RNA sequence: AAGCGAGUUGUCUGGUAGGGGAGCGUUCAGUCCGCGGAGAAGCCAUACCGGAAGGAGUGGUGGAGCCGACUGAAGUGCGGA
RNA sequence: AGCGCAUAGUACCGUGAGGGAAAGGUGAAAAGAACCCCGGGAGGGGAGUGAAAGAGAACCUGAAACCGUGGACUUACAAGCAGUCAUGGCACCUUAUGCGUGUUAUGGCGUGCCUAUUGAAGCAUGAGCCGGCGACUUAGACCUGACGUGCGAGCUUAAGU
């Protein structure tokens, strides 16, 4: 009914509200793959027990392409002489993914 | 085998040798084509007092910091820098050993660039320029390549000056600034041909 | 020989300008309060949106140190409650959706509170 | 046909005089089939990519050219003296 | 920019021999313009001229500190040159997709750069800004050394054709 949970990292609310992730090494460029393994956060219908028992049944994601980058330079320093620089290479996927 | 036009058709004679390719250690020959023939000159700046004016200043020290005394220094506009490009003569030698294969080596995949033997023109009169060219028509040779020429007679060899067509300079021997030139490197003259002389 | 850069130094300035937000009066455009306010953004602003748990770390430590006090509740002396049930391991974020179902601890109180013997 | 690495472990430290090393691009020059009247080059602004520097999407305006890859040359680049 | 001179080393600086500018550019062509207005006139209207008069009779394009006005938004009861993020806050939605664009009361706090400094964040100094100049290189068998190549018995100056 909603959605929280691990992998890659932590940064959830969607269900259904679009948001891009992260990234895999081998399994990548192809439209959607499906991935799961375990499982931690729930809620439902009022019965988000805990991350413990979060296996039981599972619930099919989706797996997108990988998209794009928020391309920067970067820069620091402090009175002195002006030197460094180093791209940030990330891909970012989207990741469907859908309730089960 | 081989093929020709203007007089016979065959071929033997050789000279240079040639492998695979593994060709290009002339390219100081690509700038002493402009060394042992060009003009140095640029801005001309060297002088450091190229001004010549007088000497003496107002009060050095004093008012706000004058940092006068003369003007000496690349600062005040209107004048030089001091040291730099001096005229220059281009002093280069080029090694004289590669040069009478470092061409052959010119012709390591250029093989394929046409060549062959010719005498000017045997279908013709005297000279005049006209149907004499017309006749690099049995071959496609008026426009679809470059033409590399060399003979041996200025008399009749002096008539295709242009700005992106053909070169011409002749001398009767050869020349790597004429080697890529024209991509169909024919040499050919019954008097300084490929002979290793 | 020869170049005379007085005009392809200008693209440089504004390549940097791109940061002319709202500063002040009018450093979007000022050339003085821009290549210096730039150098002013150029701080902890390449640590600006990491760093910033710690600013965002002063929000669950007033909620999860002790919201219900109904039950029992500690946080502090308590968190050897949480990593005292199969399966803990997990802790933060899980603070920001606790601000959504309040019974986050309902059946998740004595599941824990006396989890010793 | 100029050398290149995922799979992995430690190092990948931050670096002031320094060592090995990559480039953005402008002017000169090579090859110019060329790119521009729907008009490019002069310039003003829009969340693609890039190790940074920068390369990108389009109009605006502007008026006649302009730069490209393989290449060498040049008084090749601080707002700050 | 380049000799100071792309029609000046004008006037001159001046006690004297002796020191000197700054400055170019409208399109091919001026056709650099009759005809009613405020006004003394300068300057501005109509309308041709003008292929093109946001060239424009002190004239290409025309970026900028300072400087000209309004507006969507916030603000005097709030405190630090500045900062970045941070919930809000008015606007917009060049893809309803509770997602963003133009932003701010306020919060953590947080002191600039250059750069001769053991040494600071300094009140240590240099700095109002704009536009450029912005330097160990250029010729020299001056030499040592990486790489590619010439050769193992090796490599050339002077110019004569």
């Amino acid at each position: 009914m909603f959605a929280i949970i691990q992998t890659g990292g932590k940064q959830y609310r969607v269900s259904e509200g679009d948001v891009i992730r992260v990234e895999s090494l081998q399994g990548e460029a192809g439209d959607k793959v499906e991935l799961k393994a375990l499982f931690v956060g729930g809620e439902q219908t009022v019965f988000g027990e805990d991350a413990g028992k979060y296996t039981v049944q599972a619930e099919v994601v989706e797996h997108g392409r990988g998209k794009k980058i928020y391309i920067r330079k970067y820069k620091s320093g402090v009175q002195y002489r002006r030197r460094t620089g180093h791209r940030q290479n990330f891909t970012a996927i989207k990741i469907l993914g859908i309730q089960g | 085998a081989q093929i020709n036009v203007i007089g016979q058709n065959g071929g033997r004679t050789i000279e240079l040798p040639l492998p695979e390719v593994n060709s290009g250690v002339l390219h100081e020959v690509v700038t002493w084509q402009l060394a042992s023939r060009r003009r140095g000159t640029a801005s001309t700046r060297t002088r450091a007092q190229v001004s010549k004016t007088g000497r003496k200043m107002y009060g050095q020290k004093g008012t706000g910091n004058a940092r006068h005394g003369d003007r000496s220094v690349p600062t005040f506009v209107g004048g030089g820098v001091a040291f730099g490009p001096k005229p220059r003569s281009y002093d280069y030698t080029l090694p004289r050993q590669v040069r009478q294969l470092g061409l052959a080596m010119a012709i390591a995949s250029r093989q394929e660039g046409g060549k062959l033997v010719a005498v000017d023109g045997f279908d013709i009169a005297d000279a005049k320029t006209k149907n004499f060219i017309s006749w690099a028509k049995q071959n496609g040779l008026d426009g679809t390549e470059k033409v590399l020429l060399v003979t041996d007679d200025e008399n009749t060899r002096r008539a295709a000056r242009n700005v992106s067509w053909v070169s011409v300079l002749p001398v009767a021997g050869v020349n790597v600034y004429d080697i890529l030139r024209h991509d169909r490197l024919v040499i050919d003259a019954a008097a300084l041909e490929i002979v290793e002389e | 020989p020869r170049a005379k850069t007085g005009i392809v130094r200008r693209r440089r300035h504004k390549k940097v300008l791109k940061r002319a937000k709202g500063f002040w009066g009018s450093r979007s455009k000022q050339y003085r309060n821009a290549f210096q306010t730039l150098l002013n953004a150029a701080t902890y602003e390449y640590r600006d949106r990491r760093n910033k748990k710690r600013d965002f770390r002063r929000l669950w430590i007033q909620r999860i140190n002790a919201g219900a006090r109904l039950h029992g509740m500690n946080y502090s002396t308590f968190i050897n409650g949480l990593k005292r049930a199969n399966i803990d391991l997990n802790r933060k974020v899980l603070a920001d959706i606790a601000a959504r179902e309040p019974e986050a601890f309902k059946a998740l109180v004595d599941a824990s509170r006396n989890a010793r013997q």
